[PDB]
């Protein structure tokens, strides 16, 4: 009772976050699990790992329901999009029981921090052409760059843009999007990977390497449908590579001293929670978060808004020449839904289980 | 190591929160012998408390060093070293090595010493008259029992003026000592019945025929280190007569004295000192000027002392030996007669006088202590200066500088807990007060009416000693880095 | 934390529940069991708490309350002591609540501070009636008979207690000055007053009944060393050449004793008092002189002898002075084949002696507590004469005025002061359980008494109804009631100031 | 079985009550905290309503069953404010168990609270008054914002002052010999996932829950006097010769029973089971709107509104199977609203009784469940609100106002019931005390103001004016002196009258408990 | 409290290194042969990779991925 029941919800949130802590970014390593049936699952996708893992805990299934909503909203780049909600849920309230702060007051402070965070994203973001094929082609190669099809991406990008512009024209007001479930997903095994109205249906001959390769094709192809869809929903394009968390961290620290009040500490607490996202990009790339994160605050603020973390060598480079860009809805639809799902779990006081249905 | 080791300190860190503040409280500790001790000073409790974890003993000995040397405001800085290890928990996930931790606190400690000299006000060059002593007693009460601040105000100030060698002009730091003032425990009577005697008082009951004369004066003190039975009667009668021929009213003897020798001493009414302790014996050598003579004989005036008069009175209902000088030159001589109900209240006032007299000795030894805002008032402006100090020199050590400023937030956090105030409400009030000269004379107000407004320290006269503040940070920072500098806990063979 | 204090108060209230039948004459004695098989059954809390095994260290505060009760006040252990911890009982639900006891300690402190002015306001000055030491002390003596087992037979004790303190000097009154001799067996009405120094118990050896008990004018003599032949003498180194040399030691020891007793015999004292016991060597020597001799004199007895005759302990015959030889007007030896020295005609003696006799040893132990409590009543009455009704009903009228100051608070301390007035209702509640009366019936008329009569409302216990103890000639010193709240203030503030305890090993 | 004796068996139920009391006290007020319960299947639910918590609360003592019956009783009486009603019965047993220990008899407290509550009706009626300072529908608007208690969606009540309030204004009907009534359950609650909760739309009529699948159904409908046809019938061997006999006749009978409804002039047909595409072909040529996969319970509310009578199967007094036109209902028009690719049938202009519906939108099912039962519980309050125009001031300030009335009432009765009245008034101070715990405020500071300000009107003479206080009073969020009359917070008379009267009767059965007798189960 | 996380060391290696010394003896033309015996007495003796993994049962979960 009291604050003891909330410890189990925070501890289980940190235990799951430790598994996905290194799963952020294209350099994410592999994780292994075991089941009582004797099998195992080995993949670099944090969404597929958390979906197969089933544990006994009241708030464990509630966190997975947040990913189901984001799958329809984004669904692409689960390492850079979906699993980021786990790190926010653990670090949203680093000091709670020790400070004895009313959680409802924190929620009111999280809403003010989330509202100001969405404004900072719109400042650093810039609009791009929605009808430009060369602009979206470089965006398709962003999420699919984790495979060997980078050189063969000419065939993957061809099947992508052709399936996006096939019909559309289904919305005049709240985008010109449609449903991709009517498109035939049937693939032909064998061969090489290189080889008004309603929604119509169209298909193109596609051949994979083997049966296990066909499952990897839907990763670099069906997930690319959200690349052009995120541009049609939000033409504004924002810097990627973890550059958004550095700008918000500076604004939350400066605006905290201006607002003052009892919410000053919970206001800037979101900044410390967002700093864990770029830390994974630094560790997996071979960098040192100690020296780099100190320089990222000054460079991404005074230097320019394009400063970000290099996903390869781990150095500090600009996202203009980095070649990867994240649409606005990547950070917007993630953090907004992450805080709303985190507030519902923080409001839980006591839990009495094991009775009946 | 650092972990469980710090968590074990957090148990005493939260337990000692009541040891400081004007609303602070005492605690009950029981030793292995069953003796109970009720006091608000953690230095006395941790001395008799059995310590398990080895590194905690270093923290205990570090706090006891301030009690032996400074001994002024040690309750306020008692938990200061505990928070320094608490802010290091955030540095664990950051990966900062203990080298940058020591360099972060060391550079900020030297910067803090320069900030205390800029904000110091109210230089006191007197340190003599009681008007300056009454202002020094108020901060002592702020860290101690708040029951009566009027009694200890006139009780301590009057005793310091007596031991002070008052003359026409006394310069060059006139001599002052804590052992020169002794508190006599008297059971019974209200706390307001405590008086001050310019002489020295002994605890003992004479056999009888106490001295009834005063104005006649003329008193002296002598400090000492069948035929066979008939010879002792002549020798004792001769040795006791030769001493009485010199007019010796009081005899101090450390050896044994039979009832036959005390019989002839009752003829002239000569009192004897039965206290075996050397404290009362060596004190009379510095006042009366008597040299201990092992043999009896006829002591020459070189070994004989001089005391004003001898009078025996009943304070708490029992006869006690009281040496009092009504009129004459009195220097380095004084005592405090304490009236109390139970020994629980006697030890609380004892620690108040022991630290109160030590506060005067610690004030007079340096050229001056001036005045510094106390009761958590000074630490508010320090956070603003340290915050700008980190941004002044950006780098890897800036993160350790921020943790050094957060370590000072435990003092206002502790004051709100003892007074029942909400730290979430009080923190922005002090953040909107001392932050943007009105911040020198302003301080935090601790009272039931503090919710309406925050009163300054000008009318409350709550201050802090600059000499102890500089040394408290030096000991707390070094002790915190010492625990972090411990590599591993390894036992010893044999 | 606050949960540990609840367990600490419940341990203190547990013994207070058994100490309820004390305040008031209708209280009932409490039985205790010690490890020595010797117990004292009494309403006194100082004796019970001293022999009671203490478990929690905070429970030792109740022992210090009784120690401070006798030092600061000197009586009221059956009344004030049990009420020193009643404020913690009403503060028990406040501990579970978020209310900080820091404001609670200030709430009771400001409440007892304004109550002292109310006690002095209702205090009646008897000096206008020109009441002497007879009518004033007699009405206060019957009030002291509360909590005492003796009630109907207490009329004989009133005459003895008043006449004993008036014979003692009224400028200096102390329990250590006046002597108390408890003699087991016999009857209570056989107690008498002694005008002079009396021996501790008695000394019976060799001839006893052969000593006449009727003397004219004996004289007191003081001695130091013990007298005996080759037994208690001081050991010394003596060279013995032959067995026949032992006869020289007998002569050397006797002549040393004989010359000292012959030189002091010139004083002509009929009473021989030595610091140590007296042997048969001096007994037969004093038998030829037909003089009385008694040894084994305690240090407390010699201090009272100096106040009368002005004698001093003489270790040798060279210091004997005529000023150390006194006399007495009449000497008579008083029970169970035990002689009791009784001195008379000592106007210069500043000490008194009272002879107590009773069948039960436990009952006479409370009589000694009655003597110590009665002297403190007489001492504080002669210094300042004030009339306060006893029986714990004084705080009843005071509680009404305390509620007036609470309405002027308008703060967190408003409900705290109301809890202090509610704690005063525990006094009549504990009295109804002792006499079997209905507590609700008394509390209903208690709140209706201050609305009409005001003044003094005493709840007379004799008529089984409501009344005034002022018209019943029940008087109590005000200094006992004023310091009653001071003893409870330091006791309540001490326990509330300890949030945790530490016990090693 | 065995039996446990002594007075400790009563304290066993009190400690068990205090154990579950502090659990539900955390959900009291908007500053409170929600709780999560598990069905031990692995699934969980999030609700702050005590009626659901006590239903899922396992208590082997009979004291827990009384709380279940009390929660279910307040659902029909009020339906909301469970934390402001059921929790009152918790501390009622705590203070009653304190007096009965020594000098108080169990029946004295029973008769003490009974006489006090009986005389408190006149004291409540003094504070009770008709709705004032309200223009038009603002009476329910100010009460709709009061949902912050026991319901945590009260922060969104600004937009809910329209959809919720206007929902029960159009359900007004006249029955029971000229008596205006508001039938419960007439408001159909629909759930959807998307956008935000601010997208909820009110439908002045019943909205059927279904989804349009086959495209053969007409996309447009017009005209008045639309007939509703409700049908629960399902319409969709050695040699093959025997199979052809039953197949050709079955296809003929199914298509014939459809034509029986066509001849009755039914514009829309509601079928419980599925409908084959061949049956929908007859609906296109006859301009009939087909609907399939309907819920039987959803069709029962249609019979009570439009009047369409459900038919199990085709039959008649003779051997011929047909469909009579008397089973058809009456509605003005049918509207098809497409919400997130889901089309629902909107029935408006009902005949027998008027109804409405509300569509909800949210993130997940847990976000909808917080918007479903909570808004439905607010509708039951409006049901009793518009029944009795008399209202009480909101904010839970009436308990502290009646304490000064009990102080003078304690001296009137007195005797042995005076101690029960003092504890009954002290129990009323616990309600604002718990509100200060979750709000991180000081209870002693607020209660001191509740006693000082609200009792100033009783001490002063009301005929001399000099009011100087409103007494009407407090403030939970800011801890400052403000008035709800200007802030629009008011509670109906149902929250107290016919509410706390039955709640204070729970101690009658508890104080008469002697021992516990438990029989070993089979 | 922090810390926790995990360390990459031989614990994860013990699963994948178990087959090393087992498959080292039969490597090459001078290697040995492994036998597979059932409860009925049938013995299949070969060092070929079919019996080394698919027909081999071991508590190490790493061998499942090595067999696949």
């Amino acid at each position: 009772t009291g604050r003891q029941a909330q410890i189990s919800n925070i501890t289980a949130a940190k235990a799951v976050a430790d598994v996905i802590r290194t799963c952020l970014g294209p350099k994410a390593m592999l994780k292994m699990l075991l089941d009582p049936m004797g099998g195992l699952v080995l993949t670099n996708d944090g969404h597929a790992i958390l979906r197969e893992i089933d544990v006994a805990h009241p708030a464990a299934k509630s966190m997975l329901e947040l990913s189901r909503t984001q799958d329809e909203e984004v669904g692409d780049g689960t390492t850079t999009v979906i699993i980021l909600a786990g790190e926010i849920l653990a670090q949203c309230a680093p000091y709670l029981i020790e400070k004895n702060i009313h959680p409802v007051i924190i929620i009111q402070a999280l809403k003010k921090a989330l509202t100001d965070a969405l404004e900072v994203i719109k400042q650093v973001s810039k609009p791009v052409d929605v009808e430009n094929d060369a602009a979206m082609k470089k965006l398709i190669q962003a999420s699919i760059g984790t495979k060997y099809v980078i050189h063969w991406s000419e065939k993957m990008c061809e099947l992508a843009l052709d399936a996006v512009k096939t019909v559309r024209k289904d919305l005049g007001q709240t985008f010109e999007i449609d449903i991709k479930r009517y498109v035939r997903v049937e693939k032909i095994p064998g061969g090489d990977v290189l080889d008004s109205g309603l929604q119509k249906a169209c298909t193109i001959m596609l051949r994979g390497g083997s049966k296990d390769i066909l499952n990897e094709i839907d990763r670099n192809l069906q997930d690319a449908m959200a690349v052009a869809r995120n541009v049609m929903l939000s033409p504004s394009l924002s810097p990627g590579g973890g550059a958004t968390e550095m700008a918000v961290s500076v604004k939350l620290a400066e605006k905290a001293k201006q607002l003052e009040g009892i919410q000053q500490w919970p206001y800037q607490a979101v900044a410390d929670a967002m700093e864990c996202i770029p830390r994974t990009l630094i560790q997996n790339a071979g960098g040192d978060p100690i020296r780099l994160l100190s320089q990222l605050r000054a460079k991404h603020a005074q230097g320019n808004f394009t400063t970000g973390i290099d996903g390869d060598k781990g150095k500090i480079v600009d996202m203009v020449s980095y070649g990867i860009w994240e649409p606005e809805v990547i950070k917007q639809q993630s953090v907004k839904t992450a805080i709303e799902s985190a507030c519902l779990l923080l409001r839980v006081d006591d839990i009495v289980s094991g009775v009946r249905k | 190591q650092i972990i469980k080791s710090i968590a074990a300190i957090r148990e005493l860190h939260q337990m000692c929160l009541t040891s400081m503040g004007p609303c602070g409280r005492n605690k009950i500790i029981v030793n292995h012998l069953g003796k109970i001790i009720i006091t608000n000073d953690a230095a006395t409790m941790l001395r008799e408390l059995d310590i398990v974890h080895p590194a905690v003993k270093v923290l205990v000995m570090a706090t006891e060093q301030q009690k032996i040397d400074m001994g002024d405001g040690t309750n306020l800085v008692m938990i200061l070293a505990g928070e320094l290890l608490n802010v290091s928990e955030k540095l664990i996930s950051m990966g900062l090595s203990a080298v940058e931790i020591i360099q972060g606190y060391n550079m900020a400690r030297k910067f803090t010493l320069k900030e205390l000299d800029e904000m110091v006000v109210g230089e006191i060059t007197d340190k003599n008259d009681k008007n300056e002593l009454l202002k020094m007693i108020k901060p002592v009460i702020s860290s101690k029992k708040y029951g009566s601040e009027d009694i200890l105000s006139e009780l301590v100030s009057e005793a310091v003026s007596h031991v002070l060698p008052v003359a026409q002009q006394a310069g060059e730091i006139p001599y002052f000592n804590v052992d020169s003032i002794r508190v006599v425990k008297i059971m019974g009577g209200s706390l307001s019945n405590s008086t001050v005697i310019k002489g020295m008082v002994f605890n003992r009951e004479p056999e009888g025929h106490v001295k009834s004369l005063s104005e006649d004066k003329k008193h002296k003190v002598a400090v000492f280190t069948l035929d066979f039975s008939k010879g002792e009667e002549k020798q004792i009668d001769a040795m006791m007569k030769e001493i009485a021929d010199m007019g010796v009213e009081c005899i101090v003897a450390g050896a044994g004295v039979g009832e036959l020798a005390l019989h002839y001493l009752n003829r002239y009414g000569i009192l004897v000192l039965k206290v075996p302790s050397k404290f009362e014996l060596r004190r009379l050598c510095r006042v009366c000027g008597a040299t201990p003579l092992p043999r009896l004989g006829a002591p020459t005036p070189e070994e004989l002392g001089l005391v004003e008069t001898v009078k025996t009175m009943e304070i708490g209902g029992d006869r006690v030996t009281v040496f009092k000088q009504e009129q004459g030159e009195i220097s380095r001589t004084s005592t405090i007669i304490l009236r109390g109900a139970t020994q629980n209240n006697l030890d609380d006032i004892e620690r108040a006088i022991d630290d109160g007299v030590a506060a005067v000795k610690g004030l007079m030894k340096p050229s001056g202590g001036k005045l510094l805002p106390g009761a958590g008032a000074t630490e508010i402006e320090l956070i603003s200066r340290i915050t700008k100090y980190g941004e002044r020199t950006p780098g890897l050590l800036q993160l350790a500088i921020k943790q050094f400023a957060v370590a000072f937030e435990v003092v206002p956090r502790t004051l709100a807990e003892t007074a029942g105030l909400d730290v979430n409400e009080v923190l922005p009030n002090l953040y909107a007060a001392h932050n943007v000269t009105d911040h020198l004379y302003k301080g935090v107000d601790i009272d039931g009416e503090s919710d309406e407004g925050v009163k300054d320290i000008r009318e409350e006269n709550i201050y802090d000693m600059l000499a102890t503040k500089k040394f408290a940070i030096n000991v707390a920072t070094e002790a915190a880095t010492t625990v972090l500098s411990i590599d591993q806990i390894i036992m010893a063979k044999k | 934390g606050k949960g540990q204090i609840i367990s600490n108060i419940n341990a203190c209230v547990a013994v207070q529940e058994a100490l309820k039948p004390t305040l008031g004459p209708l209280g009932s004695d409490i039985l205790i069991v010690t490890s020595n098989q010797k117990t004292t059954i009494s309403n006194d809390g100082a004796t019970i708490l001293k022999l009671l095994d203490v478990v929690h260290p905070a429970a030792k505060t109740l022992v210090d309350i009784s120690r401070a009760q006798d030092a600061e006040v000197g009586d009221g252990t059956t009344s004030v002591t049990i009420l020193a911890g009643e404020l913690m009982k009403e503060a028990k639900p406040f501990l579970e609540e978020g209310i900080s006891s820091h404001l609670i300690m200030k709430g009771y402190r400001k409440a007892v501070s304004l109550a002292v002015e109310k006690i002095n306001e209702l205090a009646v000055d008897i000096t206008s009636e020109k009441s002497s030491g007879r009518e004033l002390l007699e009405r206060c003596a019957r009030t002291a008979m509360s909590s005492k087992l003796i009630h109907n037979n207490a009329d004989f004790f009133v005459k003895m207690c008043v006449d004993a303190v008036l014979s003692l000097d009224r400028n200096d009154l102390d329990d250590k000055l006046i002597g108390i001799k408890k003699i087991p067996g016999g009857a209570m009405e056989e107690s008498l007053f002694i005008n002079g120094v009396a021996f501790k118990k008695t000394f019976s050896y060799a001839g006893f009944e052969q000593q006449p008990k009727k003397f004219n004018n004996p004289k007191i003599l003081s001695l130091n060393v013990e007298l005996e032949l080759k037994a208690e003498k001081d050991n010394a180194e003596v060279r013995v050449e032959h067995v026949e040399d032992y006869q020289a030691i007998v002569d050397a020891e006797w002549q040393l004793i004989f010359e000292k007793l012959r030189q002091v015999e010139e004083t002509g004292a009929n009473i021989v008092l030595s610091k140590l016991p007296i042997g048969d060597l001096a007994t037969q020597f004093f038998a030829d002189r037909n003089i009385f001799c008694a040894g084994r004199v305690s240090a407390d007895d010699m201090n009272r002898v100096i106040q009368a005759v002005g004698g001093s302990i003489q270790s040798t015959t060279s210091d004997i002075k005529p000023e150390h030889l006194g006399t007495c007007a009449l000497f008579e030896e008083m029970i169970g084949s035990e002689r009791y020295n009784l001195f008379q005609g000592c106007p210069q003696a500043k000490t008194c002696t009272l002879l107590l006799r009773g069948g039960a040893e436990q009952v006479i132990a409370e009589v000694e507590r009655s003597l110590h409590d009665a002297i403190m009543i007489v001492k504080r009455a002669l210094q300042n004469k004030l009339i306060v009704a006893g029986g714990g009903a004084t705080e009843m009228e005071v509680s009404k005025c305390l509620r007036d100051y609470s309405k002027t608070i308008a703060g967190k301390q408003q409900m705290i002061i109301n809890a202090f007035a509610k704690a005063l209702e525990v006094i009549p509640r504990q009295l109804c359980e002792n006499a079997g009366f209905d507590a609700i019936e008394i509390l209903n008329k208690l709140r209706l008494a201050h609305s009409k009569g005001e003044k003094w409302y005493g709840v007379v216990f004799e008529t089984e109804n409501i009344g005034d103890n002022f018209a019943k000639f029940v008087w109590e010193p005000a200094l006992v009631k004023i310091n009653a709240l001071n003893s409870a203030t330091e006791a309540t503030n001490l326990i509330l100031s300890v949030d945790e305890t530490i016990t090693n090993k | 079985g065995e039996k446990i004796s002594g007075d400790d068996i009563r304290n066993q139920n009190v400690l068990a009550t205090m154990a579950v009391a502090n659990v539900v006290k955390s959900s009291l007020g908007p500053v409170g905290l929600d709780k999560m319960l598990v069905d031990d299947i692995g699934d969980f639910t999030v609700t702050n309503d005590g009626a659901t918590i006590l239903s899922l609360l396992d208590v082997q003592h009979p004291a827990g069953k009384i709380l279940v019956e009390l929660a279910q009783q307040q659902d029909r009486e009020i339906g909301d404010g469970t934390t402001s009603v059921v929790i009152i019965a918790s501390e009622l047993l705590k203070r009653a168990n304190e007096l009965v220990k020594n000098k108080i008899h169990p029946t004295t407290i029973i008769t003490g609270f009974r006489v006090a509550l009986r005389e408190a009706i006149r004291f409540i009626n003094e504070v009770l008054s008709t709705s004032v300072d309200t223009l038009g529908k603002e009476t329910l608007i100010n009460i709709a914002k009061t949902s912050m208690s026991s319901k945590i969606i009260g922060a969104d009540s600004d937009f809910f002052s329209n959809m919720v309030v206007d929902a029960l204004l159009a359900v007004k009907t006249q029955n029971s010999k000229g008596e205006i009534k508001y039938p419960v359950k007439a408001v159909n609650v629909l759930k959807a996932h998307g956008k935000s909760a601010t997208e909820s739309l009110l439908v002045p009529g019943y909205a059927l829950n279904c989804t349009v699948a086959s495209q053969a159904m007409p996309k447009r409908i017009a005209g008045g006097n639309v007939k509703i046809a409700c049908l629960d019938l399902n319409l969709q061997i050695d040699d093959p010769e025997q199979l052809e006999q039953i197949r050709k006749r079955e296809a003929g009978i199914v298509l014939e029973r459809v034509k029986k409804i066509i001849d009755a002039g039914a514009q829309v047909v509601l079928t419980t089971k599925g409908i084959d595409d061949l049956c929908l072909k007859e609906f296109v040529e006859a301009k009939i709107m087909g609907v399939r996969r309907c819920k039987k319970e959803d069709l029962r509310r249609i019979a009570r509104a439009t009047g369409a009578t459900l038919v199990s199967s085709m039959s008649n007094l003779e051997g011929e199977e047909t469909f009579e036109s008397s089973y058809l209902g009456l509605c003005d028009e049918v509207v098809q609203a497409k919400f997130s690719d889901d089309e629902c049938i909107l029935i408006k202009g009902t005949s027998k009784h008027s109804s409405s519906s509300i569509i909800l939108r949210g993130a997940n099912d847990y976000s909808l469940d917080e918007m479903e039962r909570s808004l439905h519980d607010s509708l039951s309050v409006v049901k009793r609100t518009l029944e009795s125009g008399n209202v009480v001031p909101g904010g839970g300030c009436v308990e502290a106002a009646l304490n000064i009335y009990l102080d003078n009432f304690a001296t009137t009765v007195g005797s042995r019931e005076q101690l029960a009245i003092a504890e009954f008034a002290a129990a009323l101070l616990i309600i604002p005390k718990t509100l200060a715990v979750n709000a991180a405020k000081d209870s002693s500071e607020l209660v001191a103001k509740l006693r000082s300000y609200h009792a100033a009107s009783q001490m002063a003479k009301p005929e001399d004016v000099k009011r100087r206080s409103y007494r009407n009073g407090l403030d939970l969020i800011r801890g400052k002196i403000v008035d709800e009359i200007h802030a629009g917070v008011l509670e109906p008379t149902i929250s107290k009258v016919k509410s706390l009267k039955s709640a204070l009767e729970a101690c009658v059965a508890i104080l008469r408990i002697d021992t516990m007798i438990t029989v070993d189960p089979e | 409290e922090s810390l926790r996380r995990d360390a990459a060391l031989k614990v994860n290696v013990t699963s994948a290194e178990g087959l090393q010394s087992v498959l080292e003896t039969n490597l090459g033309p001078k290697g040995t042969l492994k036998m597979l015996v059932d409860g009925a007495g049938n013995i299949k003796l070969t060092k070929d990779g079919k019996v080394l993994l698919t027909e081999m049962q071991i508590q190490s979960p790493t061998a499942v991925l090595i067999a696949r």
